[PDB]
RNA sequence: UUGCUGGUUAUCCACUUCUUAGAGGGACUAUCGGUUUCAAGCCGAUGGAAGUUUGAGGCAAUAACAGGUCUGUGAUGCCCUUAGACGUUCUGGGCCGCACGCGCGCUACACUGACGGAGCCAGCGAGUCUAACCUUGGCCGAGAGGUCUUGGUAAUCUUGUGAAACUCCGUCGUGCUGGGGAUAGAGCAUUGUAAUUAUUGCUCUUCAACGAGGAAUUCCUAGUAAGCGCAAGUCAUCAGCUUG
């Protein structure tokens, strides 16, 4: 593809990818596209990135959070339960291995699996605790799509956290089976369970 | 201690016969088949890449990833 | 910057409010090559209330 | 399972006691010119597309 | 080309030079190897007991290659990690000084490191020679 | 909130009331006129008074402003 | 590393120093169920006895176990220096012992009576069952009785 | 004297000074090539100048970056800012204005603060809490 | 440099080809450890040629007692992972011939390795001490 | 011989807080009534071309309970 | 084959980008659009190092509280005592005493981990004149520490404080387990006139509850919460505290 040799030799795989197409850890960003209407403009494939780390100021405005690339936003939600606050390099390792496991099981480009897991796990209807006379009757409401992406990322990663806790599976594998089983949503995953519980409670209280 | 550790004779044939057909294979999967502790799963993961059976796609310790050979 | 942090209160009652006093101290140094008369002239002169001058010789 | 899409055309304000619900006017994507008023749960703005799981219940105010 | 030890990744070089020091044999290991803890902020002896002194010796030879000089105490500050003080919070604790000083004397005995002026210990000519030579060999191995 | 106090507004008003030529519509030149013809004891207050004079120039030049 | 064939010489729970040891765990940490030997002592003993540490404790041919017992209860003879021992400079011999399994509690009880007969404050405090090392006892230690 | 510039890049307390001169195409960090930048996840974070813009334009120039301050992560953002700003300063002073515009346009079209320093600095903490915003836990009897 | 050391190894093989063995046994005694240091060089080509030079150079030694042993012995002089293996095989040799300078000079680096190593077992330390005692009382 | 004391009459000696405060204190120790003494201080400071003066006297004054009286004139700032 | 990586408080020359600190500049919500009693303003984009009052503070009104402090004061009224003292000093103890209840915290319940090598990166500080402070370097010791010198009244030396979490390679493999390190025993050192009611540090041994915490309840909106250590205050020694 015409590699260039310069005095500090950059390896041919680094030039191979990174000069022409600005693909991921190594996975493409032309294809995958979102398979749901809106949840476009709130899942931010293309802009592509090279690593899922960025010191990005997405917090100081009301909707700049949607410009975070969806892999980095899922990466950011991994570093919690207290002891793991901070530690984003661990989180990039977990995402990197999760994407590679997802390429092994169901060959199928892993950013498609991740984006389809976001579209298939965000609750389309939820519930709010209105007063209604003290013993607060709960009323059903619709949801905004940024809230759907928010809740989908929290449901996925909290399912992986609860699943990887105290068993021989690492967290890249529980993220892998959670993202796979939520992708073509199999309702054995934690996230599809929680999503349909939220929708059946809001269906009961509409 | 829950029938998961040592080296036993039938498990060598069970590793050489059933680690093929495994799409994704790692430490945790060689544990998770009601079988080996993680220590001999790591030993057998290095041994099944020594010849034949598995391709490593991803290297780094605390997450082994291996795939079926072709 | 010399900082001294102390409680505001002489007793221990009240919400714990703290107070960071500080004294700034600025230094300079000028290397000259002067004859000993002109040394004496510039060393006695430039007295100021609140400036400290220290003059040394022999740059070895 | 009847899904529906609807574009937010005019956000009307905030309702609910604690204030997290949004009064939204939505115009349907498929078979348009029919606008309704829904209560959404999260952060919404105009030119979104809501997913309406049941399409005919026009909400007005929450306490 | 011309290869310094700076042109090699650190763990690759330290494995190559530590395996070389292992194999070749000019050792002077202290004898209290495999009884010693390498720190007071540690819990166990080093898990690579047949070895690990060549590991520390190789890392110290790379560490004096990259600086003007280091004494014993900077190696004790470097190789000492955090100590779990029981139920009290953790703290930085320096490593074992006899380990690092006998590393420095064991390297000084084989001509790698010489006691410099301005204190400390320096890399010498027959240290730079050998370290750049095996750095070129380590980069050669991956051809 | 960028509401400007009565110091900025009354000094800006008084600067336009006696210097309407000299006081164009550009901030960077009114910034120098408030340095020349007024004595303002700070740089930040100078920039604020100069910005409000430029603002009142911008709305004088499309018809009158009540007061000035 | 490498897989080994290993016919049925492996044994589960094995009796030494008058107690049981789980054969299904690695030797250095399987010997610590014996009282009086911990992680460091067992590590050094299993080094001095020329034992491969990558062995499970059930593998362990009886020459290795006999060496382990012999070094464990004669430790100054096998150059475990003096300071690696929990009964140095005793109070009757002035030699250094290493109290092993069903002896170590005995020596602790012996130690206690040697205070308690002498009526020193640490002994009187041990016999009341209160805190001994000068801890505050107002707020802590409330379910130990 | 070769046509050479010097630039710098910063993050929270990390600074990295680059010397960019004419040469054969070596990129060095502290003496060591840029393929040795480890934490090793953020390696492709520091490659991003060298291939947002083509791996040529580094063919004829030599970059040496020296880093100081910060930690293992903020230093990588410092040195990628150093490489990027140094390349656009070398193109400003010696090549021409238009090619400098094309590099700056490519970097700004990506912009992980590649040209502009990250303006965030740590907040001073206050009394009554372990942080800047946080407080100590109170009891209300 | 390694090419100059390859040249020196080639001319050492030239001298070992040329001169007679009984004259060469003094230089055997002198030249075992330096060829050990060359066969333990990190550069693998220099290591292979320093191994081959040592192999031929011990193969000129006229000893029927250590004649099948040689291939292992320089192998033990190559890597000290074989020093636990080498003493147990060095015990099983019927030492009927007098052990002068080269027959002992080919042996005693192996014994020094089994002495100084921390990797060596107390069985191997005992065997090596027994060997050096009977080898001092064998001459 | 290495330390030289120099007197100096201070100038515009009403515009110092220390001079007026120890003046007020002596006039009170001698036994002036409190309002009179404080108004003498405040008027002598405003005569000296001040911009303002505050004289605050706390304590018990012929009653058992402590009070305070703020005798002021002119304009004083408080913050900055 | 030009080359690459280093060393040399002066072998010289030049420079001030990085560092320092004097004097200045810079942002005023500038420009544009929307909206608005087309006022004050508000909302979005562009440009910008900076567009929440740019971020954080310091100062902070009137009137009060029977708020707290007579144990900060040679601030202080009135009462009490003043030689068998309520003054002052010395010796020993106590403020640590333990069926229990409450508040601030530290360490944990593990594999997003523990341990073992290896990588290796800060910022605010503070430091010895009638003295023994911060301590590099060399030897001794498993360690804590010891000993001989050296540098520094400090942008100079300690100190690039080579800090910790973290990163890589491994051992462990889900087991109150190698998570956890309480409790208790023996030994070696340091500070001190004096260490027992264990000052503290180190080594070996002992190996407790704790499997994510009920009712309740705290703090928090961006370099912020949280994790992580470092310096200073106190200090002969001792930080699980506070200030940064």
């Amino acid at each position: 593809f015409t590699p260039v040799v310069l005095a500090t030799p950059i390896p041919e795989e680094v030039q191979q990818a990174q000069t022409e197409i600005k693909l991921f850890n190594k996975w493409s960003f032309e294809e995958v596209e979102v398979k749901d209407a809106s949840l476009v403009d709130y899942v931010q494939v293309r802009q592509p990135i090279f690593v899922a780390h960025t010191a990005g100021r997405y917090a100081n405005k009301r909707f700049r959070k949607a410009q975070c690339p969806i892999i980095e936003r899922l990466t950011n939600s991994l570093m919690m339960n207290g002891r793991n606050n901070g530690k984003k390099l661990k989180a990039v390792r977990i995402i990197k291995h999760t994407l590679d496991i997802i390429n092994v099981l169901t060959d199928q480009n892993p950013i498609q699996v991740v984006v389809d897991a976001i579209t298939n796990t965000g609750p389309r209807e939820d519930t709010t605790r209105v007063g209604g006379g003290g013993a607060a009757r709960r009323q059903a409401v619709d949801v905004s799509p940024l809230r759907r992406v928010n809740q989908a990322i929290a449901l996925l990663t909290i399912g992986a956290r609860e699943a990887a806790f105290r068993n021989i599976k690492t967290i890249a594998e529980t993220l892998a089976e959670e993202l796979i089983n939520a992708a073509k949503g199999s309702s054995t995953s934690y996230a599809i369970k929680k999503k349909d519980e939220l929708e059946r409670v809001a269906k009961s209280n509409r | 201690a829950q029938h998961a550790v040592i080296l036993d004779q039938e498990k060598y044939d069970r590793i050489l016969k059933e680690v093929p057909t495994y799409r994704y294979v790692s430490v945790s999967v060689l544990v998770d088949r009601l079988k080996i502790g993680g220590s001999l799963a790591r030993i057998a993961l290095r041994h099944l890449e020594k010849e034949g059976i598995i391709k490593p796609i991803s290297k780094h310790s605390k997450q082994a990833i291996y795939t079926r050979a072709t | 910057v010399l900082k001294i942090s102390t409680r505001k209160t002489p007793n221990g009652e009240g919400s714990k409010t703290w107070e960071t006093y500080e004294m700034r101290i600025h230094k300079r140094y000028i290397d000259l090559e002067a004859p000993v008369q002109i040394v004496k002239r510039i060393t006695q002169i430039t007295i100021e209330p609140g400036v400290d001058v220290e003059v040394v010789v022999a740059s070895n | 399972t009847p899904v529906t899409l609807a574009k937010v055309i005019k956000v009307l304000g905030r309702t609910g006691s604690r204030g997290g619900v949004t009064q939204v006017r939505v115009e349907f994507l498929e078979d348009t010119s029919r606008t309704i008023v829904r209560n959404v749960k999260g952060p919404v703005r105009e030119n979104d597309i809501l997913v309406l799981m049941e399409s005919e219940r026009e909400a007005r105010r929450l306490r | 080309p011309g290869v310094s030890v700076r042109d090699v990744a650190a763990q690759d070089f330290i494995n190559a030079y530590a395996s070389f020091l292992q194999r070749q044999g000019k050792l002077e290991v202290p004898g209290y190897v495999d009884i010693v803890k390498t720190s007071s902020g540690n819990e166990m002896p080093p898990q690579d007991a047949e070895g690990w002194f060549y590991k520390r010796a190789a890392s110290v030879a790379r560490h004096i290659y990259m600086r003007k000089q280091v004494g014993v105490g900077k190696l004790n500050k470097l190789y000492g990690g955090a100590k779990s003080r029981g139920v009290r919070p953790y703290k930085h604790i320096d490593a074992s000084g006899s380990i690092n000083r006998k590393v420095l004397q064991a390297l000084e005995k084989i001509g790698i490191v010489e006691i410099s002026p301005k204190g400390g210990r320096r890399i010498s000519e027959n240290g730079q020679r050998d370290l750049d030579r095996i750095a070129a060999q380590t980069l050669e191995e991956d051809e | 909130g960028r509401v400007r106090t009565k110091t900025v507004k009354r000094a800006s008003k008084a600067l336009i009331e006696r210097y309407y030529p000299k006081l164009t519509l550009d901030f960077q030149t009114n910034k120098r006129l408030c340095d020349e013809i007024a004595t303002i004891q700070s740089k930040r207050l100078r920039n604020k008074i100069a910005g409000y004079t430029t603002h009142l120039m911008k709305r004088i030049q499309k018809g009158p402003v009540r007061g000035i | 590393s490498l897989v080994v064939q290993e016919q049925g010489s492996f044994q589960h729970i094995l009796r030494l120093l008058n107690t049981n040891v789980d054969g299904n765990i690695k030797i250095v940490y399987a010997l610590t169920t014996i009282k009086g030997v911990g992680r460091r002592y067992s590590n050094l003993v299993c080094k001095k006895a020329d034992v491969d540490l990558h062995k499970r404790a059930g593998e362990l041919t009886q020459e290795e176990l006999e060496r382990i017992v012999q070094i464990m209860q004669n430790p100054t003879h096998y150059k475990i220096p003096a300071w690696f021992l929990n009964r140095q400079n005793d109070i009757t011999d002035g030699k250094d012992y290493h109290t092993l399994a069903n002896n170590v509690e005995s020596k602790l009880r012996d130690d206690l009576e040697r205070l308690k007969k002498i009526r020193a404050h640490r002994g009187i405090r041990h016999f009341w069952g209160l805190r001994v090392r000068g801890q505050h006892t107002k707020t802590t230690g409330r379910r130990r009785a | 004297a070769v046509p050479s510039v010097q630039t710098f890049g910063k993050k929270k307390s990390a600074t990295a000074v680059a010397h960019v001169k004419a040469g054969k195409g070596l990129i060095k960090v502290n003496g060591s090539p840029i393929t040795l930048v480890e934490p090793e996840i953020l390696r492709f974070k520091v490659y991003e100048p060298l291939l947002l813009v083509g791996l040529d334009k580094f063919s004829n120039i030599d970059i040496r970056v020296r880093v100081t301050g910060g930690g293992h992560v903020s230093q990588v953002y410092a040195i990628r800012q150093a490489i990027a700003k140094g390349l656009v300063a070398y193109h400003q002073k010696y090549v021409d204005e238009q090619s400098k515009n094309e590099l700056k346009k490519a970097f700004t079209s990506y912009d992980r603060t590649l040209l502009i320093a990250d303006s965030r600095r740590p907040e001073p903490k206050k009394f009554g809490g372990k942080g800047a915003r946080s407080r100590f836990q109170k009891s209300y009897r | 440099k390694w090419q100059a050391k390859m040249a020196a190894l080639s001319v050492v093989d030239r001298i070992r080809e040329d001169s007679a063995n009984d004259l060469l046994e003094l230089t055997f005694k002198d030249a075992v450890p330096v060829l050990t240091d060359v066969a333990t060089d990190f550069k693998p080509e220099l290591a292979k040629q320093g191994y081959k030079t040592l192999l031929d150079y011990v193969s000129i030694l006229d000893n029927l007692d250590l004649s099948p042993r040689y291939k292992l012995i320089v192998d033990t002089l190559q890597d000290p992972s074989k020093v636990p293996e080498s003493v147990k095989s060095l015990s099983s040799v019927t030492f009927v011939a007098e052990v002068t300078e080269p027959s002992l000079s080919l042996l005693v680096p192996i014994l020094n390795r089994s002495l100084n190593l921390s990797s060596s077992s107390q069985e191997q330390l005992r065997q090596t001490v027994i060997v050096v005692e009977n080898l001092t009382r064998l001459v | 011989g290495t330390i030289v004391l120099y007197a100096e009459r201070v100038q515009d000696r009403g515009l110092s807080a220390v001079a007026q405060a120890e003046s007020m204190k002596f006039k009170l120790l001698n036994g002036l009534a409190i309002r009179r003494a404080a108004y003498g201080v405040v008027r002598y400071v405003m005569e000296s071309g001040a911009k303002g003066c505050e004289v605050v006297v706390s304590g018990k004054l012929r009653a058992a309970r402590a009070k305070a009286m703020k005798f002021a004139d002119g304009f004083l700032i408080h913050s900055g």
